[PDB]
C-alpha cells in the first residue's frame, strides 16, 4: 500500500458504485498489508545482506485486520459515508468478469475479486522485516498519505490523529 | 505581408455565410418555395390555420384561388 | 418547441464536449496536480474568508436603477398612444428623477468607492 | 494490419497537434529569460510556429527553465511543474539551467534544474541566443513526433 | 428540417470561433511587426485545429478544493448560451423569429454572466475569486449602460424585433442617425464581451488568468469558444442594429455577404483595439460608465423620447 | 507570475482590493555573487558583474572597471574611454527600452514592447559584432577594453542612432497622450524628494521626483 | 496596382516550375520566393540570394530531401549545413564557398554530420585516462 | 542642463477648450494610436524564415569549443593549462604526461557545457590558438551527459568546423 498503489486506492474507489460490495461482508478475510517503502528497503538491505543469497523472504505489516474492518478504516480514513453490504461470490465473479472487458486498464477483475476475499497466509517459518533490519511500519501511520487524496475540500485539512485506529485481529 | 491574413479572413466569412443562407434554403424548401410566412400576432397566426384548413392537405404554403372557388 | 429544442440540442453539445473532454485524454492525478494555485507557493489562508466588497453601495444602486431600466422598456409601445403629451410628460419624469437620483449619490459620493 | 494501421495515423494524428500547439508557461529567471523575450520578439517570431506563451501552468503545455534555479525557488518550480498537467515538457535553457553555470560552487544554487524536474531538452549557452533556442523547441517538436503512446498501447 | 438548420446554425459558427482565434494571432502579430502562424497549415489554416486537438486530447484536472458541481457546469453554461445567442439573429431570416428579438438577448446575456462567477468561485482560489468580483463590478456597469442605449435606439425603431429593425434601416443607417449611442454601445459591447481595454477578468498581468486559472485543456476551450463566439454574435448585433444592409427578398444571398462583411469589420476593429491600447483599471471602468455614459445615456433617451414626438415621425407599432 | 518579473514573491495583504501593505520576498535570485568574486581573481569576476543587471551589462562592467582602476592608480586611454560612454549609452538605450516597454506590457500594451524589441535585437547585434556575445558582452575591462571596434561598427552605429527617434516617437504617439495610459500612471507611487532621499533612492526615482542629480 | 503583385505571384508559380513545385516548396519552407542560385553543396542543400530583401532574409537554404542515411523531407534541421555555408549563410563573410572555397586540410571530415542527439550515434561521455593505482597480483603458486 | 518633461500649462482661450472638449468627447488621441497601429499593420515584418534564414553573426561569435590542430595534423595544444587557471567557471580539467615521443600533450582535456559560461577567456589564454569557441550554437542535446565534453568530441569538434574556425581567425586574427 502506497501513493501510486492498487490497494488502499482500489477500496477507497468503491464510492462511485454507490455502496461497497463485499463477499460475506468481508467477515472471513484477514489481510495485513505491508508499506510500499518498508518494501523497497528490505528490497535494498537484501542486496546489501551478505548471507541473504538463495532464500525466501515473506514481507508483511505488523498488524493484521479484517476486510470488513479494513475497508471501514479506510472510508474513515477518507472521509467517506461507508454503507457496505454482502454480495454473493458468484455475482460478484460476474460483475468483475463485466469490468475486464476494458481494453484499457481494468478497474477490477475475477482475479482481482478472488486475491481480495482471499485471506492472506501466514508463513512463520520464513524470514522477514526484521530479519532483514527494517521495522514495519504500521497502517494507521501512513495510511493517510494516500487517503487524503480521496477527501473532499470539507476534510482535506482533518489532521491523522482525529481517526480511531481500526479493530486488529492478533 | 499583410495580405496573408486574408485566407483566415476568407475562411471565416465563408464559415458565417452558411448559417444564413442555409436558413433560408430551408425556409424556402419547407415552405413551398416562399418565404416562410411571418406571424408575430394572433390575427396572422388565424390567418395561417385557415390556409391550413382551405388547401386540404394540411400545409398553408399550398395557395389556392380563383380556380378553387370556381 | 422549437426553442426548448434549440436549448436542448446546445446543452447537449456543451456536455457531450466535456464528456469527450474529461473521458478521452490519459488521466494521472496526484496531491500536488490538484493543489491550489498561489503562483507556486502554499496559499496562506483559505479563499472562502470573507472578501471586501468596496463597490457594496453601488451594486445597490445598480439594483435600482435596474428596477428604473425595466420601468423604461415599455416605451416603444408608449409612443403609439394617443395621449402623446401626457405619456412624455410622465417618461421625462421618469428620466429627471433618475437624473436626480443620479446628481445625488454622485454630490454625496456614493459613487466612490470605500477606502 | 488493420488495427496497426488505424492506431499509427490516430497517433500521428495526436502527435502532430501536440508538437505544433506547444503553449509554454511564462516563467523566467535571471538573464537566460531575455532571451525568450527576444525570441518573442519579431525578429524570431515564436508565435509563427505555434508557440504561444501561458500564464497559468494548468493551461501550459511546456516549463522553459530560462535562468539559475536557487535553493529558495526550487520548491516553487516543483509545486508550478507539479500543477502544470499531462502531457507537459521540460526545455532547461543556460549553464544554470543545465547544470550550476557560473555558481555551480554556491550554497545557494541547485546544480541542474534536473535534480528538481525531468529535463526533455537541454538548450546549451550563457545565455543561448535566440536562435539556438529556438532551435531547441523546434529538436523538442521533432522529439515529440517520435512518440508512439497508441502504438505502445494496442502492442502492451 | 429545423434539426439540420439548428446544425447549420451551429457547426459553422464555431468554425468561425477558431478561425477568428487564428485571424486575430495574426492580426495582432502584423500589427506587432510578426507574421503570425504561418507554418501549421498553408498560412497557418491549420493552427486553430491543431489548438483545439491539442486542448480537447490534454488532461484536465479538477482542483482538491474546487466544488465539482459548479465547476463542470460553467463552461456548459458558458458555450451553450453562446450558441443560443445565435438563434434570433436575422441573416436575414432569423431561425428563430421572436417577437421581443432584443430582450431575449439582453436575458440570455445576464444569464451568460454567472459562467464566469460560477467558475470562479467553484475553483475556490484567490485570483479566481478577484476575477469573479471584477466580472460583478463590471457586470453592473456595461448592464445599466446597455439597457439605456438599446432602450434609446430601438425607440428611435418601433419594436423589439431585428428584421423590424433591417425594414428601418432599409433607406439609411441607424449609424447616420444615433452615431453617439453607437459609440457608446460599441464601448458597452466590449466591456460586456471582456475584451480589452476591459479584460479585467481574465487580466494576464494582474491576475495569473483570472477566473479560468484552475481551467485547463477542454473545460478552458470551452471558454475560450464561448467567449469568441460572444464576440462574434455582439458584433453581428451591432452590424444590424446601427448598419443596416439592403434586403432583397428574392435573393436574400446579398444581405448575408454583406452582413457578414460588417460583422468581420467590426470583429477586426475589436482585434485592433485590443492590439492598440493598454487596459483600464476595473473602478475607472466603473467610474467611466457612471460617471460619463450614464448621464450622457440619459441626456440622449430623452432627446430620443422626445425626437419623434416633435418630428411626427413615430415608427409603425407593427 | 507574469507582473512579477518570474523571481519575485511578494506577500501582499489586500481588503478586497485595496493593499493594506506589501511585503516583498527577495533571495529567490541569490546566487553568492559577493563570496564568489573573494574566490576568483579580478579578471574572472567581471563576468559576475556582466551578470548581476543582465539589462545593462557593459554599464557594470564600466563601474567594476572603474573601481578596480581607482584601486590600481592607473588610467585607460581616451579611446577606450569614449568607446565606454558609447557602449554605456547604447546599454542605457537597450535598458530603457525594455523598463519601457515591459511596464507597457504590464499595464496592457505590447505592441510597443515588440517594436522597441526588434530595436534591441539590432543593438544586440552591435553588442555580438563588438564582442561576440549577443548581451554578456564582458567587454568593458580594467584598464580598457578587450578588442578595438571592427571597420563597420561606427557606420552602422550611425544608421541606428539615425532611424531610431522615429522608434521614440510612434513609441510616444501610443501612450504619451493615451487617457488609458494617463489614468494608469499618473499619481500613482507618489514619491516625495525627502522621502527619495531618505530612503535612498537614485537615478530615475530622484529625478521624477524633481532632485536635480545625475551622477 | 495590385495586378502587377499578382503577375508577381504567378511568375513566382511558374518560377518555382509549375503547381506542384510550388506546392513542394510553400509545405516544407513556408515561403515561395524565388532567388538567384548562389551554389549547392554535396548534400544536395541549395543556397540562394536576393540582396532586394532586407539584412536577414537576403540569403536563404532549401534543404535536401535526404541526407546521410535520414529522410530529411520535412524535418530540417538547423545544423545540416556545411560549415562553409553555414559561414556564408549566417553572414560573418560575403564570399560564398562556391568563389572562395576554404583551405583543404587532410583532417578535415569529408562528410558533415548534424545534430546526433536520440539516435545511437549520440555522443556518450567517460574517462580518457587509464588507471592510477595498479592492484597487487597474488601469485598463482600455492606457498604450501 | 535640465529640462522638465510635464511643466506646461494649457491655454485656456476658448478655441482650445473647444479643442480639449472635442478631444475628450471624440476620442483623437485613441483615434491616432489606431491609426499608428494601422500603418504597421501595412508594414513589412522583420521575421525571419528559420531555419531557412539564420541571423546575421560576426568573426568573433563564441560558440560551441574546439580543439584545433596545426596543418601537418599534430595537436596544438601543449597542456600548459593557462585556460583551466584562467577558466571563470572552473569548467575545464587538463592532465598531462609525457607522449611516446616526448612531446608534452594532454592525457584528459575536458569541458564541462553545463559548467561553462562561454566567455571566451580560454581562446585568449591560449598561447598557440589550440582552444576556440567555433561559431556553431545548434547543439542542443536531449540528455546532460552529453553535454560534458571530452577531449576526443573537441577534437571531433575541431575536425568538423576546421575550416570556418580557420577563416573566422584569419579575418578576426589582426584586432587581437
Ligand atoms: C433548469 C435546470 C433544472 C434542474 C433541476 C431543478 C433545479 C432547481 C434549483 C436547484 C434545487 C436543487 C437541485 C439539485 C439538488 C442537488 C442535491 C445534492 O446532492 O446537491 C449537492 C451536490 C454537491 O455538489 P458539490 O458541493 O459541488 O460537491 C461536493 C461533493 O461532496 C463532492 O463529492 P465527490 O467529489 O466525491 O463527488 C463527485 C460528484 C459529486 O456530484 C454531486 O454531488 C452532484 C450530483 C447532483 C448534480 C445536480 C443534479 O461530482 C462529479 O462526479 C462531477 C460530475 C457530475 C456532476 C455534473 C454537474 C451536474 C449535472 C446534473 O450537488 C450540488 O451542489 C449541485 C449544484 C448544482 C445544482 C443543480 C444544477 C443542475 C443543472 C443541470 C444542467 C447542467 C447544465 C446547465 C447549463
Ligand atoms: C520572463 O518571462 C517573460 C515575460 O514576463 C513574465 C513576458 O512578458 C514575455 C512577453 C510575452 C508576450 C509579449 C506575449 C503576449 C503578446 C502576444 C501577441 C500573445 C498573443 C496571445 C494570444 C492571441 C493567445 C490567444 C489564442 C489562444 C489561447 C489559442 C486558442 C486556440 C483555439 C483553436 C481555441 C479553441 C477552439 C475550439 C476548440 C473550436 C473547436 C471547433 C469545433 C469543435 C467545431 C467542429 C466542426 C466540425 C467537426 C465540422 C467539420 C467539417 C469539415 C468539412 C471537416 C471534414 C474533413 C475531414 C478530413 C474529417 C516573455 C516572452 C517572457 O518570457
Ligand atoms: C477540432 C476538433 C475539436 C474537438 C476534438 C475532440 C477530440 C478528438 C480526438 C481525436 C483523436 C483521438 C486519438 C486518441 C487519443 C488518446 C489519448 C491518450 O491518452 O492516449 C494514450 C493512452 C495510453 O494508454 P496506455 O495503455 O499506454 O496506458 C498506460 C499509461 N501509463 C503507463 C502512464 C499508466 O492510449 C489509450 O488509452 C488508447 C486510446 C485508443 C483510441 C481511443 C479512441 C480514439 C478514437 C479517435 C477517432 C477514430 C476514428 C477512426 C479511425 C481513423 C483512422 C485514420
Ligand atoms: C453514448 C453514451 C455515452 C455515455 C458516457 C460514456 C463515456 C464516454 C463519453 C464519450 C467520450 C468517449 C471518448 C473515447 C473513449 C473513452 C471513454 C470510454 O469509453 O471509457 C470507457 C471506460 C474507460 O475506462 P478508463 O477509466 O480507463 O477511461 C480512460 C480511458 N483512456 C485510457 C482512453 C484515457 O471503460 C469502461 O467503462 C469499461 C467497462 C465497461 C462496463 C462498466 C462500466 C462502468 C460500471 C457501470 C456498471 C456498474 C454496475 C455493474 C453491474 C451491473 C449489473 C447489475
Ligand atoms: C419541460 C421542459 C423543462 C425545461 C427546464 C429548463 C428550462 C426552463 C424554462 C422554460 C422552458 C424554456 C422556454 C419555453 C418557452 C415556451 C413558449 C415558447 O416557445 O414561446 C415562444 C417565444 C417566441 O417569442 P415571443 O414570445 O416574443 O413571441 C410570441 C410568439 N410569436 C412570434 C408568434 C409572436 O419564445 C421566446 O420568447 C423565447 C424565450 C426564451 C426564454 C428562456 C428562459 C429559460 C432560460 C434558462 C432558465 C434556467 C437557467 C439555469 C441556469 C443554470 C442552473 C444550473
Ligand atoms: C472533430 C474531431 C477531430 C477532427 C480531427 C480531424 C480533422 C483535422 C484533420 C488533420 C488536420 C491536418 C493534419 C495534417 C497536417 C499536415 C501539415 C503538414 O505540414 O504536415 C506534414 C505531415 O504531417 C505530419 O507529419 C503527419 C501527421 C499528421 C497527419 C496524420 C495522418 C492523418 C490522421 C487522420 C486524419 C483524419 C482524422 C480521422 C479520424 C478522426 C509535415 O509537417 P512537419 O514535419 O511536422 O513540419 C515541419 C516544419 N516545416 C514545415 C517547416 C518543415
Ligand atoms: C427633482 C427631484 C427632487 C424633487 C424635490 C425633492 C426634494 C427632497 C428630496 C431630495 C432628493 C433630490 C436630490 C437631487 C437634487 C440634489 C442634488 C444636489 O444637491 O446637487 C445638485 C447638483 C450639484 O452639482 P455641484 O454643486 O456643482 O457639485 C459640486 C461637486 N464638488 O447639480 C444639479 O442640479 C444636478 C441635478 C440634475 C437633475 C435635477 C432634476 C430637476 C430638474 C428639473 C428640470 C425639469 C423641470 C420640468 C419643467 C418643464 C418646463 C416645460
Ligand atoms: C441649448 C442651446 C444652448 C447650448 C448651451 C447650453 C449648455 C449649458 C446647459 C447647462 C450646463 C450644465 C453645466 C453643469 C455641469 C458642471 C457641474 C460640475 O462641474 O460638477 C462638478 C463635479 C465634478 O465631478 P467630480 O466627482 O468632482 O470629478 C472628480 C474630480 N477629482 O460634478 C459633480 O459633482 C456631479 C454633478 C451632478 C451630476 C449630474 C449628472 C446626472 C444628470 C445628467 C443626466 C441628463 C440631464 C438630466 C436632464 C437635464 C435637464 C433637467
Ligand atoms: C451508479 C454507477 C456509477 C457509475 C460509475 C462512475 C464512473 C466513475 C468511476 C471512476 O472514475 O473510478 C473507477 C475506479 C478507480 O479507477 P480510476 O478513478 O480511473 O483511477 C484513480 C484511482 N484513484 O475503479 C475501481 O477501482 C473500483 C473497482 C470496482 C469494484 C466494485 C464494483 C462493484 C459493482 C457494484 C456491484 C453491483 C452489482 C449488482
Ligand atoms: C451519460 C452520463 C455521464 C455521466 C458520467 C459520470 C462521470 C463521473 O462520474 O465523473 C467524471 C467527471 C469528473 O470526475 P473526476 O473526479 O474529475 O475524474 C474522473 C475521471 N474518470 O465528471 C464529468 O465528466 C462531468 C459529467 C459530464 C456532464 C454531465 C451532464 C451535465
Ligand atoms: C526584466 N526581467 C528580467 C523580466 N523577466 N521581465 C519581465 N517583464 N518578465
Ligand atoms: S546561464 Fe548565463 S545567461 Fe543564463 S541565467 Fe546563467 S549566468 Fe545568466
Ligand atoms: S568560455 Fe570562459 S567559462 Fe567557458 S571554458 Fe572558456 S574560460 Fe571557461
Ligand atoms: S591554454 Fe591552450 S595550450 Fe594551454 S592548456 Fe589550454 S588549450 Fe592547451
Amino acid at each position: 500500500f502506497g501513493r501510486e498503489d492498487r490497494f488502499l486506492n482500489y477500496f477507497a474507489s468503491m464510492r462511485w458504485f454507490g455502496g461497497v460490495p463485499l463477499i460475506s461482508l468481508g467477515k472471513e478475510t484477514v489481510k495485513q498489508p505491508v508499506y510500499i517503502v518498508d518494501v523497497s528497503k528490505g528490497i535494498i538491505n537484501a542486496i546489501k545482506d551478505p548471507d541473504a543469497k538463495g532464500k525466501t523472504f515473506a514481507f508483511v505489516g505488523p498488524n493484521r485486520y479484517l476486510l470488513f474492518d479494513l475497508v471501514q478504516y479506510i472510508f474513515a480514513v477518507a472521509y467517506r459515508p461507508f454503507l457496505p453490504y454482502p454480495l454473493p461470490h458468484f455475482a460478484y465473479r460476474w460483475v468483475g468478469r463485466l469490468f475486464e472487458v476494458s481494453p484499457f486498464e481494468p478497474w477490477t477483475t475475477r482475479d482481482k475479486v478472488e486475491r481480495v476475499h482471499m485471506s492472506d497466509m501466514t508463513l512463520p517459518h520464513l524470514p522477514g522485516l526484521e530479519d532483514l533490519g527494517i521495522q514495519a511500519t504500521p497502517l494507521e501511520l501512513k495510511a493517510i498519505e494516500v487517503l487524503r487524496r480521496h477527501r473532499t475540500y470539507r476534510w482535506l485539512t482533518s489532521e491523522m490523529e482525529d481517526v480511531k485506529p481500526a479493530k486488529t485481529v492478533n | 505581408m499583410w495580405f496573408e491574413i486574408l485566407p483566415g479572413i476568407a475562411v471565416m466569412a465563408a464559415c458565417l455565410f452558411i448559417p444564413g443562407m442555409a436558413t433560408a434554403h430551408i425556409h424556402k424548401f419547407t415552405n413551398g418555395g416562399k418565404e416562410k410566412r411571418v406571424a408575430h400576432f394572433s390575427y396572422q397566426w388565424n390567418l395561417m390555420e385557415r390556409d391550413r384548413c382551405i388547401s386540404g392537405v394540411n400545409r398553408y404554403h399550398v395557395t389556392k384561388g380563383l380556380e378553387n372557388i370556381d | 418547441m422549437n426553442i426548448m429544442l434549440t436549448l436542448l440540442t446546445n446543452v447537449t453539445l456543451a456536455s457531450l464536449l466535456v464528456l469527450i473532454a474529461f473521458w478521452l485524454p490519459q488521466l494521472n492525478a496526484y496531491s500536488e496536480k490538484t493543489s491550489p494555485y498561489e503562483c507556486g507557493f502554499d496559499p496562506m489562508g483559505s479563499a472562502r474568508l470573507p472578501f471586501s466588497m468596496k463597490f457594496f453601495l453601488v451594486a445597490i444602486t445598480f439594483l435600482l436603477f435596474d428596477l428604473e431600466i425595466a420601468l423604461l422598456l415599455p416605451l416603444p409601445w408608449a409612443s403609439q398612444t394617443n395621449n402623446l403629451k401626457t405619456m412624455l410628460t410622465m417618461a421625462l419624469f421618469l428620466l429627471i428623477l433618475l437624473a436626480a437620483s443620479l446628481a445625488y449619490e454622485w454630490t454625496q459620493k456614493g459613487l466612490e468607492w470605500a477606502e | 494490419s488493420r488495427g496497426e494501421y488505424v492506431v499509427a495515423k490516430l497517433d500521428d494524428l495526436v502527435n502532430w497537434a501536440r508538437r505544433s500547439s506547444l503553449w509554454p508557461m511564462t516563467f523566467g529567471l535571471a538573464c537566460c529569460a531575455v532571451e525568450m523575450m527576444h525570441m518573442a520578439a519579431p525578429r524570431y517570431d515564436m508565435d509563427r510556429f505555434g508557440v504561444v506563451f501561458r500564464a497559468s501552468p494548468r493551461q501550459s503545455d511546456v516549463m522553459i527553465v530560462a535562468g539559475t534555479l536557487t535553493n529558495k525557488m526550487a520548491p516553487a518550480l516543483r509545486k508550478v511543474y507539479d500543477q502544470m498537467p499531462e502531457p507537459r515538457y521540460v526545455v532547461s535553457m543556460g549553464s544554470c539551467a543545465n547544470g550550476g553555470g557560473y555558481y555551480h560552487y554556491s550554497y545557494s544554487v541547485v546544480r541542474g534544474c534536473d535534480r528538481i524536474v525531468p529535463v526533455d531538452i537541454y538548450v546549451p549557452g550563457c545565455p543561448p541566443t535566440a536562435e539556438a533556442l529556438l532551435y531547441g523547441i523546434l529538436q523538442l517538436q521533432r522529439k515529440i513526433k517520435r512518440e508512439k503512446r497508441l502504438r505502445i498501447w494496442y502492442r502492451r | 428540417m429545423f434539426m439540420i438548420n439548428i446544425l447549420s446554425l451551429i457547426i459553422p459558427i464555431l468554425l468561425a470561433v477558431a478561425f477568428l482565434t487564428l485571424v486575430e494571432r495574426k492580426v495582432l502579430g502584423y500589427m506587432q511587426l510578426r507574421k503570425g502562424p504561418n507554418v501549421v497549415g498553408p498560412y497557418g489554416l491549420l493552427q486553430p485545429i491543431a489548438d483545439a486537438l491539442k486542448l480537447f486530447t490534454k488532461e484536465p484536472l479538477r482542483p482538491a478544493t474546487s466544488s465539482i458541481s459548479m465547476f463542470i457546469i460553467a463552461p456548459i453554461l458558458a458555450l451553450s448560451l453562446a450558441l443560443t445567442m445565435w438563434v434570433p439573429l436575422p441573416m436575414p431570416y432569423p431561425l428563430i423569429n421572436m417577437n421581443l428579438g432584443v430582450l431575449f438577448m439582453l436575458a440570455m446575456s445576464s444569464l451568460a454572466v454567472y459562467s464566469i462567477l460560477w467558475s470562479g468561485w467553484a475553483s475556490n482560489s484567490k485570483y479566481a475569486l478577484i476575477g469573479a468580483l471584477r466580472a460583478v463590478a463590471q457586470t453592473i456597469s456595461y448592464e445599466v449602460t446597455l439597457a439605456i442605449i438599446l432602450l434609446s435606439v430601438l425607440l428611435m425603431n418601433g419594436s423589439y424585433t431585428l428584421s423590424t429593425l433591417i425594414t428601418t434601416q432599409e433607406h439609411i443607417w441607424m449609424i447616420f442617425t444615433s452615431w453617439p449611442l453607437a459609440m457608446m454601445w460599441f464601448i458597452s459591447t466590449l466591456a460586456e464581451t471582456n475584451r480589452a481595454p476591459f479584460d479585467l477578468t481574465e487580466g494576464e498581468s494582474e491576475l495569473v488568468s483570472g477566473f479560468n486559472v484552475e481551467y485547463a485543456a477542454g473545460p478552458f476551450a470551452m471558454f475560450f469558444m464561448a467567449e469568441y463566439a460572444n464576440i462574434i454574435m455582439m458584433n453581428a448585433f451591432t452590424a444590424i442594429l446601427f448598419l443596416g444592409a439592403s434586403h432583397d427578398p428574392h435573393t436574400p444571398e446579398l444581405y448575408t455577404i454583406n452582413f457578414v462583411l460588417k460583422t468581420l469589420a467590426l470583429t477586426i476593429t475589436f482585434l485592433w483595439i485590443r492590439a492598440s491600447y493598454p487596459r483600464f483599471r476595473y473602478d475607472q471602468l466603473m467610474h467611466l460608465l457612471w460617471k460619463s455614459f450614464l448621464p450622457l445615456t440619459l441626456a440622449l433617451c430623452m432627446w430620443h423620447i422626445s425626437l419623434p414626438i416633435m418630428t411626427a415621425s413615430i415608427p409603425p407599432q407593427s | 507570475h507574469p507582473a512579477a518579473h518570474g523571481v519575485l514573491r511578494l506577500v501582499m495583504e489586500l481588503s478586497g482590493e485595496m493593499v493594506r501593505k506589501c511585503d516583498p520576498h527577495i533571495g529567490l535570485l541569490h546566487r553568492g555573487t559577493e563570496k564568489l568574486i573573494e574566490y576568483k581573481t579580478y579578471l574572472q569576476a567581471l563576468p559576475y558583474f556582466d551578470r548581476l543587471d543582465y539589462v545593462s551589462m557593459m554599464c557594470n562592467e564600466q563601474a567594476y572597471s572603474l573601481a578596480v582602476e581607482k584601486l590600481l592608480n592607473i588610467q585607460p586611454p581616451p579611446r577606450a574611454q569614449w568607446i565606454r560612454v558609447l557602449f554605456g549609452e547604447i546599454t542605457r538605450l537597450l535598458n530603457h527600452i525594455m523598463a519601457v516597454t515591459t511596464h507597457a506590457l504590464d499595464i496592457g500594451a505590447m505592441t510597443p514592447f515588440f517594436w522597441m524589441f526588434e530595436e534591441r535585437e539590432k543593438m544586440f547585434e552591435f553588442y555580438e559584432r563588438v564582442s561576440g556575445a549577443r548581451m554578456h558582452a564582458a567587454y568593458i575591462r580594467p584598464g580598457g577594453v578587450h578588442q578595438d571596434l571592427p571597420l563597420g561598427l561606427l557606420d552602422d552605429i550611425y544608421e541606428f542612432s539615425k532611424n531610431f527617434s522615429f522608434r521614440i516617437d510612434e513609441l510616444e504617439e501610443m501612450l504619451t497622450n493615451n487617457r488609458i495610459w494617463r489614468n494608469r500612471t499618473v499619481d500613482i507611487g507618489v514619491v516625495t524628494a525627502e522621502d527619495a532621499l531618505n530612503y535612498g533612492f537614485s537615478g530615475v526615482m530622484l529625478r521624477g521626483s524633481g532632485i536635480q542629480w545625475d551622477l | 496596382e495590385l495586378v502587377q503583385v499578382l503577375r508577381r505571384g504567378l511568375q513566382q508559380v511558374s518560377g518555382h516550375g509549375g503547381l506542384r513545385g510550388y506546392l513542394r516548396v510553400l509545405f516544407r519552407a513556408n515561403d515561395v520566393r524565388v532567388g538567384t542560385l548562389v551554389g549547392e553543396d554535396k548534400y544536395g542543400n541549395k543556397y540562394y540570394e536576393d540582396n532586394k530583401q532586407f539584412f536577414g532574409r537576403h540569403r536563404w537554404v532549401i534543404y535536401t530531401t535526404e541526407m546521410n542515411g535520414r529522410d530529411t523531407f520535412w524535418d530540417v534541421d538547423g545544423s545540416m549545413v556545411p560549415p562553409e555555408w553555414h559561414r556564408w549563410l549566417h553572414c560573418m563573410t560575403d564570399d560564398p564557398p562556391t568563389t572562395k572555397p576554404p583551405t583543404a586540410r587532410k583532417y578535415i571530415w569529408t562528410n558533415h554530420k548534424f545534430n546526433v542527439s536520440g539516435t545511437p550515434q549520440q555522443y556518450v561521455p567517460y574517462s580518457t585516462t587509464r588507471k592510477k593505482i595498479q592492484e597487487w597480483v597474488p601469485p598463482s603458486t600455492p606457498y604450501k | 542642463t535640465y529640462k522638465f518633461v510635464n511643466m506646461r500649462e494649457p491655454s485656456m482661450d476658448m478655441k482650445s477648450v473647444t479643442d480639449r472638449a472635442a478631444q475628450t468627447l471624440l476620442w483623437t488621441e485613441l483615434v491616432r494610436g489606431l491609426g499608428m497601429t494601422l500603418s504597421y499593420l501595412f508594414r513589412e515584418p522583420a521575421t525571419i524564415n528559420y531555419p531557412f534564414e539564420k541571423g546575421p553573426l560576426s568573426p568573433r561569435f563564441r560558440g560551441e569549443h574546439a580543439l584545433r590542430r596545426y596543418p601537418s595534423g599534430e595537436e596544438r595544444c601543449i597542456a600548459c593549462k593557462l585556460c583551466e587557471a584562467v577558466c571563470p567557471a572552473q569548467a575545464i580539467t587538463i592532465e598531462a604526461e609525457p607522449r611516446a615521443d616526448g612531446s608534452r600533450r594532454t592525457t584528459r582535456y575536458d569541458i564541462d557545457m553545463t559548467k561553462c559560461i562561454y566567455c571566451g577567456f580560454c581562446q585568449e589564454a591560449c598561447p598557440v590558438d589550440a582552444i576556440v569557441e567555433g561559431p556553431n550554437f545548434e547543439f542542443s542535446t536531449e540528455t546532460h551527459e552529453e553535454l560534458l565534453y571530452n577531449k576526443e568530441k573537441l577534437l571531433n569538434n575541431g575536425d568538423k568546423w576546421e575550416a570556418e574556425i580557420a577563416a573566422n581567425i584569419q579575418a578576426d586574427y589582426l584586432y587581437r
